[PDB]
């Protein structure tokens, strides 16, 4: 109705999490060892294809490093390696279930522990160039510099600040005032701690939590099952193995039989390469996808709408996974909305009284203003109220009084 | 009353020896990829090198190192950590360090700071 | 048909205009709100006064120019139906 | 010029468009059918070329699936169906087109 | 001939799937930021 307003009265501090793959496993399959691994004959012919043998090396090469591109440009973001303080009275906040934990010899978090938990034919795989190891000291660094500094860590020189105000500075950052906080630190402090706790318990209960990096896992294995099933088909030669060709036949049907193989084998190693490229090109997106949302979200707190959670977002944390990201997003939602009875502005002496910051409510008796976000009434005055024009021109101005505080 | 075993993708990885009944695994025979380490011609011709996914026992034969990666050749290894310039793989680099020589080490992730809170 | 066949979607095209509504009633009735968790109501000037409010332009611009700002939107979401039904080029992508 | 400034004295509401697809029509192509309907000595013949029909078919089931998640993710993004009030009066905004 | 011929309309489907797709995620941030909020991304969500 054109006078009705909603306003809420109490909040809720909700944690989400967001599973992000950053990279895959590097994988490289050699041409001629895989056509046709201690035959010479096979090679000799294999020659008189050019450089097909070359091309899909260079491309699986390709495909390596950018994978470790990948795990490089999203998880090393920063310059130093920050470390909390021995002494953890955050007032009241407690991040024990994402901090490092020293008692494992693994040295990683609760949930990190749960996460990583719950996840020839002349083809060799290589090992990443970061161990998981370096990623947890990655993430142990982003936490410890978001705890103690604030966004100022990724903007130039890491600034201390209690955790209490840098709160205060992120209420202050979606619209509620500052004193919003202090009034309730215990309350928000006890919520912070049921939903890291429920997190854990999410994550520990359900098991196809995890879907995309055991999707991912499995359409790699899958791919390379594939390719060495086909290994052994006959491809319209008498038989698949050529030891068999090459003993039973003459060299002019013996040739033909392995050439008909080699086109085969061929064949089934582009149409491997070729998925393996547009793979690779979906992860890379997805790897470019986790890089924004740890600039974005963790090193600042962004006003960008159901980018990082859902809700008025406060910040984020990292965790790591493997072959992933963990994101868990720390967000304000509003809960017990009210009715009231509003208007545009008031007149109170011929002027028209719009607020400076806030909306006009009313009992149902008596007007006030209040901020939009939180149910604050106070009484109108004219420090937080301005004036424009007459009480003629605007639809739907109010008859009332206002207060002056230079009448004592 | 079975002879050999086979295994996920279909290959041959056991035998009983038709003589003596021993079962006996088969193991393919090393193989993988070389790779020249350089810090260019620029400023020196001395190289190193790295056999990929190979235990140094079985390289054919400077100084020799076990690695994940493979084995590494002519490169001295410092118990040191400095910042990765050239990258051979699982947490190991190579660098030209000084009289003048190749070493590999370890990598450093950043300086270790503490901020007072 | 040589062996190809042509799957249906799984949403009807009445389910997307449904959603779409949807989206255009929260838009008008609530706000930012609906977006950001339960669903609150304001009046239709007041959510144009907060939304010049966030590009630099003070509330009282609004409602001293209400009609004349009305108007302007009325016409120009006319114009719109009038190009749309114009050009026949306009739809390029999805042809 | 190092002292004087442009200010407006008035402003326009302008409306724009922009298209955007989101989703395409879901093919799936049979195989051997393809290649030959009902010959049995061409799909003998084609039994000995191992797993080339199959990937086909999983790669055009997966562009199904993945046009029904597009779909799914640009629209479906409300908790609840919300309507609109039977009164229409928003203060002279007229929305009926 | 045929088997080729086939492999050839799969690669395209691919890679015309992976831009569609591309397209949709761009739609649906569109839709999270323009209409569920207001932006201050410049040249965003129109032109002003
Ligand atoms: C806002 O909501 C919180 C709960 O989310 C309220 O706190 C609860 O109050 C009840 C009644 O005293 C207690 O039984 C619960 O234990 C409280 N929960 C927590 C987490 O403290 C709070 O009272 C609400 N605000 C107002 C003004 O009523
Ligand atoms: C932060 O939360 C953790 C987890 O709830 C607390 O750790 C518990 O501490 C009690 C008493 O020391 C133990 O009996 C529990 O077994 C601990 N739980 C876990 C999961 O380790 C921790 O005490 C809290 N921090 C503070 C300062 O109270
Ligand atoms: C209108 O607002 C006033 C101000 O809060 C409310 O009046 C107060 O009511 C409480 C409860 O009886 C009293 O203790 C205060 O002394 C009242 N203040 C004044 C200035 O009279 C009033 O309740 C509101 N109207 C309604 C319908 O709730
Ligand atoms: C095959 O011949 C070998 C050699 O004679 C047999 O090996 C001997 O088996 C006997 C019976 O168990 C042992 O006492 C001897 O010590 C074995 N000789 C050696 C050198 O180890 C073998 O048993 C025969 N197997 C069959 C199936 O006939
Ligand atoms: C701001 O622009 C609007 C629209 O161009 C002006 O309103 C027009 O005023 C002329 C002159 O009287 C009329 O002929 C038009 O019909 C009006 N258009 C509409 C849509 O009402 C308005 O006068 C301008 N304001 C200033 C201060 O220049
Ligand atoms: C909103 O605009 C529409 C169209 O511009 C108005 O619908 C017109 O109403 C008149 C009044 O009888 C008819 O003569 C026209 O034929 C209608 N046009 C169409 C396209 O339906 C509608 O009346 C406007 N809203 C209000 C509240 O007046
Ligand atoms: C506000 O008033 C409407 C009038 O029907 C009512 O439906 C709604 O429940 C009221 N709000 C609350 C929070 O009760
Ligand atoms: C609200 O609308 C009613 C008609 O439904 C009208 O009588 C009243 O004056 C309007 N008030 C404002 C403030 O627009
Ligand atoms: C407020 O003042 C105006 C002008 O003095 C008057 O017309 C109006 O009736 C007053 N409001 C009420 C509720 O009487
Ligand atoms: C390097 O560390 C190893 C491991 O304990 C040790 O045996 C060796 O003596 C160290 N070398 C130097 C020069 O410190």
């Amino acid at each position: 109705s054109n006078n009705s307003i909603a306003i809420p009265t109490n909040f809720t501090i909700s944690v989400t999490t967001e599973i992000l793959p950053v990279s895959m496993t590097k994988t490289s399959v050699d041409c001629t060892m895989y056509i046709c691994g201690d035959s010479t004959e096979c090679s000799n012919l294999l020659l008189q294809y050019g450089s097909f043998c070359t091309q899909l090396n260079r491309a699986l090469t390709g495909i390596a490093v950018e994978q470790d591109k990948n795990t490089q440009e999203v998880f090393a973001q920063v310059k130093q390696i920050y470390k909390t303080p021995p002494i953890k009275d955050f007032g009241g906040f407690n991040f024990s279930q994402i901090l490092p934990d020293p008692s494992k010899p693994s040295k990683r978090s609760f949930i990190e522990d749960l996460l990583f938990n719950k996840v020839f034919n002349g083809l060799t795989v290589l090992p990443p160039l970061l161990t998981d190891e370096m990623i947890a000291q990655y993430t142990s660094a982003l936490l410890a510099g978001t705890i103690t500094s604030g966004w100022t860590f990724g903007a130039g020189p890491a600034l201390q600040i209690p955790f209490p105000m840098q709160m205060a500075y992120r209420f202050n950052g979606i619209g509620v005032t500052q004193n919003v906080l202090y009034e309730n630190q215990k309350l928000i402090a006890n919520q912070f701690n049921s939903a890291i706790g429920k997190i854990q318990d999410s994550l520990s209960s359900t098991p196809s939590a995890l879907g995309k990096l055991q999707n991912v896992v499995n359409q790699n294995a899958q791919a390379l099952n594939t390719l060495v099933k086909q290994l052994s088909s006959n491809f319209g030669a008498i038989s698949s193995v050529l030891n068999d060709i090459l003993s039973r036949l003459d060299p002019p049907e013996a040739e033909v039989q392995i050439d008909r193989l080699i086109t085969g084998r061929l064949q089934s190693l582009q149409t491997y390469v070729t998925q393996q490229l547009i793979r690779a090109a979906e992860i890379r997106a997805s790897a470019n996808l986790a890089a924004t949302k740890m600039s974005e979200c963790v090193l600042g707190q962004s006003k960008r709408v159901d980018f990082c959670g859902k809700g008025y977002h406060l910040m984020s944390f990292p965790q790591s996974a493997p072959h992933g990201v963990v994101f868990l997003h720390v967000t304000y939602v509003p809960a017990q909305e009210k009715n009231f009875t509003t208007a545009p502005a008031i007149c109170h002496d011929g002027k028209a009284h719009f607020p400076r910051e806030g909306v006009f409510v009313s009992n149902g008796t008596h007007w006030f203003v209040t901020q939009r976000n939180f149910y604050e009434p106070q009484i109108i005055t004219t420090d937080n109220t301005f004036v424009s024009g007459n009480c003629d021109v605007v639809i739907g101005i109010v008859n009332n009084t206002v207060y002056d505080p230079l009448q004592p | 009353f079975q002879q050999f075993g086979r295994d996920i993708a279909d290959t041959t990885d056991a035998v009983r020896d038709p003589q003596t009944l021993e079962i006996l695994d088969i193991t393919p025979c090393s193989f993988g990829g070389v790779s020249v380490i350089t810090p260019g011609t620029n400023t020196s011709n001395q190289v190193a090198v790295l056999y990929q996914g190979v235990n140094c026992t079985e390289v054919p034969v400077s100084n020799v190192f076990q690695t994940r990666a493979g084995c590494l050749i002519g490169a001295e290894h410092v118990n040191n950590s400095y910042e990765c310039d050239i990258p051979i793989g699982a947490g190991i680099c190579a660098s030209y360090q000084t009289s003048q020589s190749i070493i590999a080490y370890t990598m450093s992730l950043g300086a270790e700071n503490s901020v007072a809170y």
